[PDB]
């Protein structure tokens, strides 16, 4: 049906207002899935395992990982999310929905008959001008325990139950307010994570020493 | 070898205890549940693949469940309920499903809870006696001479499908449909609109199109092109037997040695056709139509009468032009009378629709039948507008027949219900709470058109049953519009007392009907 | 050759062109001459053939022999062709026929 | 799911699912038929399953045979065949506004909203859009250069320039000759005769008939210039008896007598036939020609080549009506009374052999009611073709004088329709508005696709468009060889008005509906 | 990451076995290779040294042969738009008779340069407007190409003249033997009256004497053998019926019934005497042949043969009507004797011999009559289907001469100076036309390179002395096959010539198939389905 | 018109033998079914009875 498929019969081909289709929706499957994971009022997601092992969790970089889900587009913004969390350790959830709708706003032109690197063009000046409003927009502020907190809260509340994240946001501030060195990066190899199945879930705790 | 002894054959399971009743509960919650969407004037539609390659989109809830298949017998049951809903009243389909659905999901506590089924099926009986006497209590009467009236009972009825768009045709097509069919003879009053009430579908042009003929519309041509395909005031004269010349009964055999005899026995065919063409033809009709076959010979003698012929009509079709036009199907026109001779057609035109010819012979002086002309955009459309027109005339028949009327929109159940729990206040032995949960097992109506609506089900429920417990609040119920609580004597949907009636009994007795059984035995063959 | 998903002829459609197919119809003719090679002449041998049916027939006329054989290679066919048109038109020298046209093609 | 586990082999699409997969259909099959839209669009070439070739254009053939089995493509596919069974036109434009409609209604329905809305709007939009073309339509008397227009605008946009030009007047003249004042139209009466020895170009209008078949006797004459037609419908062949006759005689000579007096029968109404063309015509110069639809045996046919009569049998069952209106005669169905005035009269009848086929021509008819078209080609497929094409453009042409009226082409009218949308929404009520919106830029997808088919851009040709519209009022349309804004009335671009009314109502009907559907099953077996 | 799925839309509402083809690369050029290629399979059988091609077919029936639309036909062509070029070329076949691999030729190199001109960045569209005006341009120019008119068909030797360039290209090696031939057979037939039918002209082929023995018969030959006793006749009186030679019956039902002893003892000597007198009747009228479309009564045999009455039984209803057509008889419906008009006339019948078969030979000697035959002689009933061919195409040109009689040089001249003459109009032409204009001028240039391939020498030599010589202003000078290097001499001095009218039809209908072919954009093919063919094709 | 293709989108990524449940009916009333059923089972053996 096409050149490649006359070299080699047992060949996937799919070219110029396909290959935009496919990715555009494998783009939007995916920001289908993980829109209900976005704040604090997100939804719980049950992930079982072939072996039968539970995993509850509304992450999304760790939904990603365990989609069963076996698409390249998929992949791709898998690959992206992941070094997201490796680097940040925050807004998997937000690139993914973020590209979907990127993807999904260039087609709605794109199927009007424009070429997609106008719409790439623009992007590159959108996000320029996004960049320097960002810096401009941003509140830089002594980071006391109180400011930390509250960024604490804003993850763990949109992460876990509201009182287990309360209890958390002590136990992260005060763990990372002890290993910290002045004017020195932090490493977090540092601090220790460890686990104990004998309590409630809101025994969790932060101990000045080692288990 | 030894092959096995055995009481029973092979293939032959049997399961009994509270896996029967908990299976059978929830094969009818889920017959429930597949058409629970399906209820209110906000209701959603549905798309179902038939195995033959057709496809019925249809919001009807008998239609949906009809149309699928399942293998658990109480899901059959089910559906059998819903088809008799259908056949007895016309409407109310998927509303009983509902009603008995939620009964029985209100019987399973019972039954889980250490109580034999035979108390709760009393219980059930006593509460369908009491929502009969309650419901004939809070009806209303009705006078059928008042047009508009009959025409706001209609559009109640048909606002939930997807006609309401053009309810106000629609109510009058049917509502003109139902007068025309009317008939009484003998002192035997009938309203039959299953014959003489007939729905043509042409697909094509547009809905607001559609009307109801003064006569009857068949898909049919003139035999011959000189016949007329246009005339004034025609003299109909019906036929159920050939025009043509055809063997006998008998074995019979002619033996010819004469020379002559061969054109002999032909010339008396010619002349038998030409003695039946004249018998007809000395009654003086402007049209014959038959349901079987007229020879071309037939067809020459009566055009040199000036006479127009339709050649093979249906038995149904013949007797719907019967109806109307007043004549009378005959079979040998040896003995046709004056009084077959049917005048009383205004006009027949034999126009083209699209590249098909149509015969009319509307316009008729009190015709008993009609035919309803639906002209839509493609087969599914006028499927569905012939089936919510089935509908409205059930409906139309219903409340001719019985002229009382209940306030609609889940007032008349809650209205029943609180009336229930009033009446189960009273009872001090133990079948009072199967008692008190059908009562409010009958509130699933208004709940589930809150949760169709898209407003919360909890506080206007609340509110709702609050209002009930008034003096007088029997008409409340709730809009399927805007999610609000309203008086029915302001917003005008009213439902029949029949329909109800039915949609009552059927829920109880179905849930009665799977109450009562256990030990499911299966696989046996014929 | 490419594999063309839309092929012009029926799939299973064999062509050969060229002097090689000239070759090879000419060996076919020496074949189909060897084949009643040696029934000329008052020196000459009788051949046996026995069709499906296991009924033998034996034979020193050439067109009859040349008949029995089931030749399906296009080009030998002609050689029976005219073998059989002497044996119509003449009536002998169905043998000789074959023998002159294959040595001509050799 | 609920029905799955009542029957587990059943197929169900429930919620988002459903209206993702009948928008994904409506889409596919919207991407499908752009190309055909306009006469600059892209022939499709259609190969069956015996091989079978055919060269369309049209929206209804194309649906008709695509290998498709998808159910809304089902529906979208009803919705066209009823479009073509009524009006003969606009099957392209249903396709593309029912993809269009459904694709804007999405654009507001992935966004939380809800589908009752978006149909609300719809219907609004529709009444408002009905209303605007009730006001835009012209009313004209319907000329033959008006519809000379309108054909070319159906036919150009069906097959070739100079094909369409040649099928314009043979369209117009036929429906011109057939047509009665102030009576319907009968399009039974236009035979479409196919052969296929000459040139497209060669398609013509006979002013009379084209039977598939000639004398079936060699001595009969190929050519008779002044004819008298006997259009009959008499067996002339020999027929049993009904009741089981059978022969009975002693000896050889009683066998000869009762085979001879066995054909007296047929030959009584063999000698009435004669009798009447002696009398009618007693020199050689007047032809008779004999048309019968039943069969004449050998006997028969030498008995009538005797006396100079040409006899054709198993004539069409219509021929007998298109014989009586074009010749004039009588359709006899028995020979009882006959008389010189039931017979037609035709000024040329003559027999053309192509092939192993024979035709008869029927011509110089006095004032024929019925005519034929003669569609000449080289190919089976470029037959079919033609054939599509002259019958959009009798339709065409059909429908224009019906409805006294006619409306702008070239895409001026939506374009219109969609800016008085746009005006009107404000007084809509509620979130309609929205739908109202999403109707109007649905009515826009004409001039789009026209401007695709034409090679150029969506945006700039229609803010041309659109800016020209509003600046000047006019109904402009898209200019395919230039793409600036062009008015279609003086350039004679028409459209059926009828064809935009049917679009407009089986559209939103159609489009509404299955927006509204939330649950697709299948779970019959 | 290891599939591509199929694009929601069309790609996945398609059919299993369904094929989508949309686009040029997808859909046109391969349209324009698969005409190449059913071309290049036809192109080396053009011209007089054109090679013949065995060809078996699905029912293993050997043709060979050098006919392009026998060819065709006889292939299991499954590619759509080959299958579009063929119906060109048989509808040039069923038009004309000659040019079928003209119009295949014209047609492959027209989609070839069309090729070429949408790969250098035309427009399929500003391509077919071109070929259109090229074409139109082409059948103006054709009228002053004519170099001379037949101006006689009457005439043996100029009629043998003017087919010999015709049934040239089929059967090289004995031309003129033909040409006499069917020269012969065609001067028979034409009469007075303008109008000559193909149909009139019959073949015989009998196996045994090779094609030199071959003659024309003016009459027909049937190979069967009499039924009676008398198996020739001199002076013939044919009595040609429709009916069997037999006492008709009734068509109801018959029953003899027999009441006494006396009718079962009468009954047969009755109907003996009854055939007997009908019989007799018939002889009177002076008849001594009588042939018969039915069965033959043993009773009515043998009272023919008390006669001499000469029986044949022709089972064939159309050989009936052409044995009454040759003759000058009716074939009477019923037994009754013939009156004096109807009774047919023929110079002399008898049985023959003729190598094996047995023949019934219907003879005049007067050089005219309704019906002429030719007898084949052969060694292999192969070669005489291809002499049969080749006589069809001489009938089929004969026909074209009484259509229209003009004639244009052949061997390459008139397509040289066609092309000349096209590339200087588009040299004129401004605008995207142009190339498309010379590019059809180009095409032209495919039947001269043909012929030099098939001949064996260069085609670029010859197209070079061929343009030159043009330019000189020679418009009648094509290629010479009988020289052993590239040389070119005047046609019409050596007698080559071409029909206007296949020309004319032949370069319509090529540019009519490349057209269609080139507007079509996207192809849906159905999943091909095992089914016993459509009813209509039986 | 016999078969209901799967909805575009994460209908189609799943893989060929993994499940996905969504949804109030479809998940929640699921699995408090089966833990009522899992407790059913473990009932009748409660108390010293
Ligand atoms: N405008 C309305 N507002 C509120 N409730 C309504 C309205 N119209 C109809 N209903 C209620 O909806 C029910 C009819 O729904 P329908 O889909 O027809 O179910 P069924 O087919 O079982 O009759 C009636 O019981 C009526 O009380
Ligand atoms: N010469 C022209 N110039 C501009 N627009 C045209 C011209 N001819 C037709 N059109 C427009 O192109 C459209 C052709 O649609 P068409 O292919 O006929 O679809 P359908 O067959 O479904 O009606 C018409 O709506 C008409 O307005
Ligand atoms: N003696 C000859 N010398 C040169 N060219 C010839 C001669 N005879 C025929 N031709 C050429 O051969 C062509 C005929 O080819 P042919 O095999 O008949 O194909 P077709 O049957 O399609 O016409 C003619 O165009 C003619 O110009
Ligand atoms: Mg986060
Ligand atoms: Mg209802
Ligand atoms: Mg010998
Ligand atoms: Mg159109
Ligand atoms: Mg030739």
């Amino acid at each position: 049906m096409a050149a490649v498929k006359t070299l080699n019969p047992k060949a996937e081909v799919a070219r110029a207002q396909a290959a935009l289709a496919v990715n555009i929706s494998a783009a939007r499957g995916l920001q289908d899935v993980l829109r209900t994971n976005l704040g604090p009022k997100g939804t719980m997601k049950m992930l079982v395992s072939g072996a039968g092992d539970i995993k509850l969790t509304k992450d999304g970089n760790v939904l990603l990982h365990e989609m069963q889900i076996q698409h390249p587009t998929a992949s791709l913004i898998a690959k992206v999310a992941t070094a997201q969390d490796d680097i940040t350790g925050d807004g998997t959830t937000s690139n993914v929905l973020i590209i979907g709708e990127l993807l999904k706003q260039a087609d709605l032109y794109i199927s009007e008959g424009l070429h997609p690197r106008i719409i790439t063009e623009g992007f590159e000046a959108a996000k320029e001008k996004a960049l320097q409003f960002l810096e401009e927009v941003k509140v830089s502020r002594e980071m006391d325990r109180e400011t930390l907190i509250d960024v604490a809260r804003t993850s763990l509340r949109t992460k876990v139950h509201a009182e287990l994240a309360d209890v958390l946001t002590e136990a992260v501030v005060d763990s990372i307010l002890a290993i910290k060195k002045q004017d020195e990066p932090i490493d977090l190899f540092m601090i220790e994570i460890m686990e104990m199945k004998h309590k409630s879930e809101t025994d969790t705790s932060l101990i000045r020493g080692l288990v | 070898g030894h092959r096995p002894v055995l009481v029973l054959s092979q293939n032959t399971k049997r399961e009994s205890g509270r896996k029967v009743q908990s299976g059978n509960i929830n094969a009818a919650k889920t017959i429930a549940d597949i058409i629970r969407t399906c209820l209110g004037p906000k209701s959603m539609m549905k798309m179902l693949l038939d195995p033959m390659g057709g496809i019925v989109m249809t919001n009807d809830g008998n239609a949906i469940l009809r149309e699928i298949q399942v293998q658990h017998p109480a899901a059959k049951s089910m559906i059998e309920i819903s088809r008799t809903q259908d056949e007895e009243v016309g409407d109310g389909t998927t509303s009983v499903i509902i009603l008995a659905g939620e009964m029985l999901s209100v019987a399973e506590h019972f039954l889980e809870q250490q109580m034999h089924p035979t108390v709760v099926i009393s219980a059930y009986r006593k509460a369908l006696d009491d929502m009969i006497s309650t419901l004939k209590k809070i009806s209303i009467p009705v006078d059928i001479s008042d047009s508009d009236m009959m025409l706001n009972i209609i559009n109640s009825s048909i606002t939930t499908k997807a006609i309401s768009r053009w309810s106000s045709l629609a109510c009058n097509i049917a509502l003109d449909a139902v007068k025309m069919v009317q008939f009484e003879e003998n002192g035997r009053k009938e309203i039959d609109i299953k014959k003489y009430a007939r729905v043509e579908k042409i697909p094509g042009g547009i809905i607001e199109d559609s009307c109801v003929l003064r006569g009857v519309m068949i898909n049919k041509d003139v035999t011959h092109p000189r016949m007329r395909r246009y005339i004034k005031n025609p003299r109909i004269v019906l036929l159920d037997s050939s025009l043509e010349y055809k063997k006998g009964e008998s074995q019979t055999d002619i033996e010819i040695t004469r020379e002559e005899d061969f054109t002999r026995i032909l010339q008396m065919e010619e002349e038998y056709i030409q003695q039946l063409c004249e018998d007809i033809i000395q009654l003086k009709p402007d049209v014959v139509i038959t349901e079987k076959g007229i020879s071309d010979l037939a067809q020459h003698y009566l055009m040199r009468a000036n006479i127009t012929a339709i050649r093979r009509v249906r038995k149904t079709d013949n007797n719907r032009i019967a109806r109307a036009c007043g004549a009378r199907i005959v079979s040998r026109p040896e003995e046709l009378r004056e009084d077959d001779v049917g005048t009383g057609a205004g006009l027949l035109e034999i126009k083209k629709i699209g590249d098909e010819y149509f015969t009319f012979i509307t316009d008729c002086k009190d015709p008993k039948a009609c035919t309803i002309l639906l002209r839509g955009a493609s087969k599914e459309i006028l499927s569905e507008v012939e089936r919510n027109l089935q509908d409205a005339m059930q409906v139309c028949r219903n409340v001719l027949l019985d002229p009382q009327l209940v306030p609609g929109g889940g007032a008349s159940e809650m209205a029943v219900a609180h009336a229930l729990t009033e009446k189960s206040k009273a009872m001090t032995g133990v079948e009072q709470w199967p008692y008190r949960a059908v009562a409010q097992a009958l509130e699933v109506i208004p709940r589930t058109l809150i949760q169709n609506c898209g407003a919360s089900t909890i506080r206007l429920l609340t509110s709702l049953r609050a209002k009930h417990t008034q003096e007088n609040c029997e008409t409340w119920g709730v809009n399927g519009e805007t999610g609000t609580l309203v008086d029915m004597k302001e917003l005008g949907i009213w439902e029949p007392l029949a329909v109800k009636l039915q949609t009552y009994k059927t829920a109880v007795e179905t849930a009665v009907l799977l109450l009562r059984i256990d030990d499911i035995v299966s696989g046996h063959k014929k | 050759m490419m594999p063309t998903p839309v092929i012009l002829l029926k799939e299973g459609t064999d062509s050969s062109q060229g002097i090689p197919q000239l070759v090879s119809n000419i060996s076919a003719c020496q074949v189909i001459a060897e084949a009643v090679r040696t029934t000329l002449g008052p020196r000459g041998m009788d051949k046996l053939i026995v069709d499906g049916r296991g009924k033998a027939t034996i034979s020193n006329d050439g067109a009859t022999i040349l008949k029995l054989l089931d030749v399906v290679h296009p080009a030998a066919k002609t050689l029976v062709d005219i073998a059989k048109s002497q044996d119509a038109e003449v009536g002998d020298g169905t043998t000789s026929v074959t023998l002159l046209a294959a040595e001509f093609l050799k | 799911a609920a029905v799955k586990t009542l029957n587990p082999k059943a197929e169900v699409a429930r919620a988002q699912a459903a209206l993702a997969v009948n928008i994904s259909a409506a889409r596919g099959l919207q991407d499908v038929l752009r190309t055909n839209l306009g006469p600059k669009g892209t022939m499709k070439m259609l190969v069956s399953g015996a091989g079978d070739i055919k060269l369309t254009k049209d929206g209804n053939v194309l649906l008709h045979e695509m290998q498709i089995q998808h159910p809304t493509a089902s529906l979208i596919a009803k919705v066209a065949t009823a479009q073509d069974d009524i009006t003969g036109d606009g099957t392209t434009s249903n396709v593309l506004i029912i993809g269009e409609l459904l694709k804007q209604a999405d654009l507001y329905i992935s966004e939380g909203l809800h589908p009752r809305i978006i149909t609300e709007g719809f219907e609004a939009a529709k009444e408002k859009a009905l209303q605007f073309l009730e006001e835009v339509k012209v009313s004209r008397e319907m000329d033959r250069e008006t519809l000379i227009d309108v054909a070319r605008t159906s036919l150009r946009t069906k097959v070739h320039a100079e094909l369409a030009d040649v099928l314009t007047e043979a369209v117009v003249d036929s429906i011109l000759a057939i047509k009665k004042q102030d009576e319907p139209i009968d399009l039974f009466m236009i035979e479409i005769m196919e052969m296929k020895h000459k040139s497209e170009t060669d398609t013509s209008l006979i002013r009379g008939l084209v039977l598939d078949h000639g004398a079936r006797h060699p001595d009969m004459k190929k050519r008779v210039e002044d004819a008298y037609i006997l259009t009959c419908n008499v067996s002339l062949e020999y027929e049993k008896t009904e009741v089981n006759s059978g022969f009975f005689y002693k000896s050889a000579e009683e066998r000869e007598k009762l085979v001879k007096a066995e054909r007296k029968f047929i030959e009584d109404r063999v000698k009435k036939i004669i009798e009447l063309k002696r009398k009618v015509c007693g020199d050689s110069d007047k032809g008779f020609v004999v048309i019968n639809q039943k069969g004449i045996d050998p006997f028969s046919l030498d008995a009538l080549s005797k006396e100079g009569i040409v006899a054709l049998r198993r004539a069409k069952r219509r021929n007998m009506e298109r014989l009586t209106l074009a010749c004039g005669g009588v359709a006899l169905n028995s020979f009882d009374d006959l008389s010189p005035d039931c017979l037609g009269h035709a000024g040329l009848v003559y027999e053309y052999t192509l092939g192993e086929e024979k035709f008869t021509f029927i011509e110089k008819c006095n004032n024929p009611r019925s005519v034929t078209l003669l569609i000449k080609g080289p190919n089976k497929h470029t037959l079919t073709q033609i054939k599509d094409a002259v019958r959009d453009g009798l339709r065409a042409v059909k429908n224009a004088i019906d409805d006294g009226c006619v409306v702008p082409g070239a895409g001026a009218v939506e374009v219109a329709m969609a800016e008085a949308l746009i005006k009107h929404k404000p007084s809509v009520k509620g979130r309609a508005q929205l739908g109202v919106q999403a109707f109007a830029d649905a009515l826009l997808i004409i001039p789009k696709v026209l401007a695709q088919n034409s090679g150029f851009d969506l945006q700039e040709t229609l803010v041309k468009i659109q800016a020209e519209h509003s600046e000047s009022g006019q109904l402009v349309g898209v200019d395919l060889n230039t793409g600036e804004p062009m008015v279609a009335a003086e350039v004679g671009v028409w459209d059926n008005y009828c064809v935009k009314k049917q679009l407009l109502h089986s559209c939103t009907v159609i489009a509404t509906n299955i927006l509204l559907v939330d649950e697709i099953m299948r779970a019959g077996m | 990451a290891l599939h591509v799925p199929k694009a929601p839309g069309f790609a996945q509402m398609l059919k299993e076995g369904a094929k989508h083809f949309s686009g040029l690369e997808e859909a046109v050029y391969r349209n324009i290779q698969a005409c190449k290629e059913l071309a290049q399979t036809t192109r080396t059988a053009y011209g007089p040294n054109g090679m013949n091609k065995m060809v078996i077919n699905h029912l293993e029936k050997l043709f060979v042969t050098n006919d392009a639309a026998t060819i065709l036909r006889e292939l299991e062509v499954q590619h759509p738009a080959a299958k579009m070029i063929v119906m060109a070329s048989h509808m040039q076949e069923q038009e004309v008779g000659d040019g079928t691999n003209f119009v295949l030729v014209f047609a492959g190199a027209l989609l070839e340069l069309a090729e070429e001109l949408l790969r250098i960045g035309l427009s399929v569209s500003e391509v077919i407007e071109g070929y259109e005006i090229a074409c139109r341009k082409a059948h103006e120019i054709l009228p002053n190409l004519v170099c001379c008119s037949a101006k006689n068909l009457r005439d043996i030797d100029e009629v043998s003249s003017l087919l010999r360039t015709s049934i040239m290209s089929k059967q090289y090696g004995n031309e003129v033997f033909l040409a006499k031939l069917i020269a012969q057979a065609c001067v028979s037939i034409f009469p007075d009256s303008g109008h000559f039918n193909v149909d009139n002209i019959r073949v015989c082929k009998i196996l045994g004497s090779g094609i030199s023995s071959s003659s024309v018969l003016h009459g027909m030959v049937f190979k069967k053998e009499t039924e009676g006793d008398v198996t020739s006749v001199k002076d013939a009186k044919i009595a040609v019926y429709s009916c069997p030679f037999d006492g008709m019956i009734t068509e109801t039902k018959g029953t003899v019934l027999i009441k006494t002893a006396e009718e079962l003892m009468n009954f047969s000597k009755g109907e003996e005497n009854l055939m007997d007198a009908q019989v007799k009747a018939i002889a009177d009228t002076g008849a001594n042949v009588v042939v018969t479309g039915g069965k033959v009564a043993d009773m009515a045999l043998h009272y023919a043969n008390k006669y001499n009455i000469m029986l044949v039984r022709l089972n064939s209803k159309w050989d009936l009507r052409r044995l009454c057509k040759t003759v000058g008889a009716t074939a009477l419906p019923r037994l009754t004797p013939p009156v004096l008009e109807e009774m047919g006339h023929c110079d002399s019948v008898y049985l023959s011999e003729v190598g094996d078969t047995q023949v019934v030979v219907f003879k005049h000697e007067k050089e005219d009559g309704a019906i002429s035959t030719i007898v084949l002689r052969g060694s292999t009933d192969n070669l005489m289907d291809d002499i049969e061919r080749a006589v069809d195409d001489g009938v089929n040109t004969f026909k074209v001469l009484t259509r229209d009689k003009r004639l244009v040089p052949g061997g390459g001249a008139t397509e040289i100076e066609l092309a000349k003459q096209i590339t200087s109009y588009g040299e004129t032409c401004p605008g995207l036309e142009q190339y498309a204009i010379k590019k059809f001028a180009e095409a032209f240039e495919a039947i001269p390179r043909a012929l030099a391939e098939n001949s064996g020498v260069k085609a670029n030599e010859v197209i070079s002395k061929l343009y030159a010589v043009h330019q000189e202003g020679n418009k009648n000078v094509g290629l010479d096959i009988e020289a052993e290097v590239p040389a070119v001499k005047d046609m019409l001095e050596a007698g080559i010539l071409d029909t206007y009218l296949g020309k004319y039809w032949a370069i319509k209908l090529a540019t009519n198939a490349a057209v269609t072919v080139l507007r079509v954009d996207q192809i849906i093919m159905a999943k091909p389905a095992g089914g016993p063919k459509p009813p209509s094709g039986k």
